[PDB]
């Protein structure tokens, strides 16, 4: 009825809570994604297939730190230092085991951060979200551009819109 | 030699005639039913190495 | 960029399947939840992620079966299985609906065309073509290149020529096996995909023919003739251009102003 939903929406949450445990609450999920990435001024095909979900993360803490993984450019460069990153993307790979992961912080509260405290460890570039060539283009916090596809173009531009309201929308609530 | 080798001759001024070979010689080129991209067939062709453009090799003897 | 957690090396068989429910069954489109064969695919992917990586990291954790794994799969979730089937009766389904899929392969020849590369598989002995099934509404030559990379790692898509194939129905499984030419034998041909392609080589093609018509114990053994033909075909077009290149060759110097 629902409750085939409600443990669907808990267990959901839960499983990526695992990953990531500063889930305050998840934003939504499209089940179909591969991630490319432009190397050589071309797309290339990387190994990151399966279900989409953007979700706010609990943001937080004064001296909450992100740690490493335990183990040239093809790497992208993991996000070292606070814990100010105000929401979350992950696609729960059903390749390998390890899943992609793209810190979403708003251009908003960005240079709040960098400016106020110009302790800079990383230069977070802020972030830029277009669609062309039937791909989700992703300029990321650390000059990367990584473009993901959904088969639904109703699913494609909505996932589109709503990185740009995290991105512009200041982060209240 | 390379009789019965049906080749194709471009020519720079617009022109463009095939044709198989009859005669090679470094000097002049002999095409037997030489047909040209301008409507004219002719049996026998002699030209001679600098008024020539460009050359491929159509198709083989049988 | 943000960096998490790998709870995969020490994991609770319990949460293993939690974690992989989610990765694979639990959320799909409910266009892949129309039969129960369509869910089965996704406990066979799940199954083979199991058996590939979370058990790899878990020597601890038990070894499972499709039929072992899918049956704990639902003791954990059981708001996944909506249906009244059994997961014995509904994976019995599955494995003779598979049985029906039709297997799109290739013949992967060399510019040389004296030898063709052929591949066996982990549990058989019969060397047979790279092949598989075709998914969702996916075309004849896509299935045959997605299939073709994930068994030896070459994107077939340049040398995929449609209306140059080979179809047969072997027992309601119908084979359309398409013909490649040009292959570099030199690239090393290891598959992506673990426990499922045991070795993969280059068998010279007149020593199979001539074992083959001695009719001894592969799809090789039906399309023979018409794999030989091509061959045929394909030797005697490469070398009268060869032949027609060196005609040319020696044009473009005994006259020919070549740049
Ligand atoms: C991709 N996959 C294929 N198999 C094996 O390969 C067999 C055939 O499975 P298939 O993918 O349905 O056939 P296809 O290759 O013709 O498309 C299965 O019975 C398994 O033995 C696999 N076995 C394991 N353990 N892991 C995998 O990732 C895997
Ligand atoms: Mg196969
Ligand atoms: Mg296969
Ligand atoms: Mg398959």
């Amino acid at each position: 009825t629902e409750t085939l939903e409600i443990y669907r929406k808990a267990l959901n949450f839960n499983v990526i809570a695992r990953y990531d445990p500063k889930i305050k609450q998840l934003l939504f999920h499209t089940p179909h994604a591969t991630v490319y990435k432009w190397g050589d001024d071309n797309w290339n095909k990387l190994e990151y297939q399966g279900v989409l979900a953007i979700y706010l993360r609990d943001v937080g803490d004064k001296e909450a730190i992100l740690p490493e993984v335990s183990s040239e450019a093809n790497t992208p460069h993991v996000l070292t230092g606070h814990d100010i990153y105000n929401y979350g993307l992950i696609i729960m790979n059903r390749i390998n085991p390890d899943n992609f992961s793209l810190a979403i912080a708003p251009n908003s509260v960005l240079n709040k951060r960098k400016l106020f405290a110009p302790n800079r460890e990383e230069e977070l570039e802020p972030m830029k979200v277009e669609v062309r060539d039937d791909l989700v283009m992703i300029k990321t916090l650390k000059k990367e551009v990584y473009g993901i596809w959904v088969h639904t173009p109703e699913d494609r531009q909505n996932i589109y819109e709503l990185i740009k309201y995290l991105l512009e929308n200041e982060p209240t609530d | 030699n390379f009789k019965g080798y049906q080749i194709e001759i471009e020519l720079k001024d617009g022109k463009r005639i095939t044709g198989t070979l009859k005669q090679v010689s470094p000097k002049s080129l002999t095409l037997t039913d030489a047909v040209f991209q301008d409507g004219g067939v002719s049996p026998v062709f002699k030209i001679k190495a600098d008024k020539l453009y460009d050359l491929k090799v159509l198709k083989l003897p049988p | 960029s943000l960096p998490l957690l790998r709870p995969f090396e020490t994991v609770s068989l319990e949460n293993a399947v939690e974690d992989l429910v989610v990765r694979f069954i639990l959320n799909v489109p409910p266009e892949d939840l129309s039969t129960v064969e369509r869910v089965l695919f996704h406990f066979e992917e799940a199954s083979w992620f199991y058996t590939d990586f979370v058990k790899l990291m878990n020597p601890y954790l038990p070894n499972l079966s499709i039929k072992s794994f899918s049956k704990i799969v639902i003791d954990i979730c059981p708001l996944i299985w909506n249906w009244d089937i059994t997961p014995e009766n509904a994976l019995v389904k599955f494995s003779n609906y598979k049985k029906t899929i039709p297997v799109r392969g290739a013949a992967i020849f060399n510019d040389s065309l004296s030898k063709i590369l052929l591949l066996r598989g982990i549990n058989s002995k019969h060397w047979s073509f790279p092949r598989g099934k075709i998914g969702k509404d996916e075309d004849d030559v896509a299935c045959c290149i997605r299939e073709v990379k994930e068994e030896t790692g070459f994107d077939l898509t340049g040398f995929i020529d449609a209306d140059q194939y080979v179809e047969r129905n072997m027992n309601g499984k119908n084979f359309k096996i398409f013909l490649v030419k040009g292959v570099p034998e030199d690239f090393e041909f290891k598959p992506e995909h673990k426990n499922e392609i045991q070795a993969i080589e280059w068998k010279d093609f007149k020593k199979l023919s001539k074992a083959i018509t001695k009719n001894e114990g592969f799809l090789v053994n039906s399309m023979i003739r018409p794999l030989s033909l091509y061959v045929k075909n394909e030797k005697r077009a490469k070398d009268e251009n060869k032949l027609k290149l060196y005609a040319e060759e020696h044009l473009k110097s005994i006259l020919g102003l070549n740049k």
